[PDB]
RNA sequence: GUGUAACCCCAUUCGU
RNA sequence: AAAAAAAAAAAAAAAAAAAAAA
């Protein structure tokens, strides 16, 4: 490479970055409409309008 | 580079030792200035004597 | 000395770095790895679990219970919503408020 | 009945009869203030609080002068003020102090969000 | 079926 | 722990208030 002209060109993609990650989120549990029925009255959910 | 001197080794153990020590007990101080307030709280509840019996 | 010999063999502490996304696939996201979906997978295993106790608990459901929160409260839609309560003034008080407020 | 009514109004002979004070929204926004002293300075630490809520039985006041400590500890006329929490809102050192760090959580709080 | 409706119905035109 | 409801505040946070799992 020394006697040509050859020059060494790197990959973009194969060098080494900082990642930099954002924390992630998950949607809350959803509960169909007729399990909430068909629940004990014990272990029903109740919420407040 | 501590590690290199041991006397500044057993400088720097002595240094932490004392600062360790400071949450075991109380330091003496004098009056250097008119006495203006604990800087802390006064806690009422901790019952700190020693029972004889 | 096998102590000796782990210390020497340590003494290097550069540690194998992460890879990052494909550049022409740049807009779809982060390349995830081991840390990133085992995040994702813990999540999905709590839900599915915690409708499977939940559904579980309906079989045995008996129709014919009685509780006396079921007198005052209906069901809508299936969903026990607990409804606020009333304030229930009277004229006087209402008369009041009006002149306070003016 | 009517005579522990009585006793519970004052804190008793032991202390010299002590009157429980009303409970207003401006003692209440001072009482709030010193429970929350520890985070005022960043460069002093407290004890913790003897008790989680409010004394029954407390009493307001001001320091008086005193003709020796004349430079020593005195504040002059103008920097008094009635109550804690305006106290609070003068001086500059506080409030260049809290308003660096409630910016710094409301910013940490946003990546968290978003 | 929570993982960051056609079919049918009325009416219009065409035409072995 | 968590899904809610009622207040204030800052450019979301904060105090109380219920249900459910454990």
């Amino acid at each position: 490479r020394l006697a040509h002209g050859v020059r060494l060109k790197a990959n973009k993609d194969s060098l080494y970055k900082p990642i930099l990650r954002q924390k992630k989120h998950f949607n809350s549990l959803h509960i169909p409409k007729a399990l909430q029925k068909a629940l004990p009255f014990k272990n029903k959910p109740k919420t407040q309008a | 580079k501590i590690d290199r001197n041991p006397r500044v080794k057993h400088r720097e153990k002595f240094r932490r030792a004392k600062i360790r020590r400071r949450g075991q007990v109380r330091e003496v101080r004098k009056e250097e200035q008119r006495y203006s307030g604990e800087l802390s709280g006064i806690r009422a509840g901790v019952k700190k004597s020693i029972k004889l019996k | 000395m096998a102590a000796a010999f782990r210390k020497a063999a340590k003494s290097r502490q550069r540690e194998h770095r992460e890879r990052s996304q494909p550049g022409f696939r740049k807009h779809l996201g982060l390349l995830e790895k081991k840390k990133d979906y085992k995040l994702r997978a813990d999540d999905y295993r709590k839900k599915q679990e915690y409708l499977k106790a939940l559904r579980k608990k309906a079989l045995e459901k008996n129709p014919d219970e009685f509780y006396y929160k079921m007198t005052r409260v209906k069901l809508q839609d299936g969903v026990h919503i607990i409804k606020e309560t009333k304030e229930e003034v009277t004229p006087e008080q209402l008369k009041l408020m009006r002149t306070q407020d003016v | 009945k009517k005579r522990r009514k009585e006793r519970q109004k004052t804190a008793g002979d032991g202390w010299f009869g002590m009157k429980a004070p009303e409970m207003t929204n401006e003692l209440k926004n001072d009482l709030k203030a010193l429970k929350m002293r520890a985070s005022m300075d960043p460069k002093r630490f407290y004890k913790k609080n003897d008790r989680d809520g409010f004394p029954k039985y407390f009493q307001i006041g001001t320091i008086v002068d005193n003709p020796a400590d004349f430079y020593h500890s005195r504040i002059p006329k103008k920097q008094r003020k009635r109550t804690i929490v305006e106290e609070l809102l003068a001086d500059s050192e506080f409030r260049r102090y809290n308003r660096r760090k409630y910016s710094e959580i409301m910013a940490e709080k946003a990546a968290n969000a978003a």
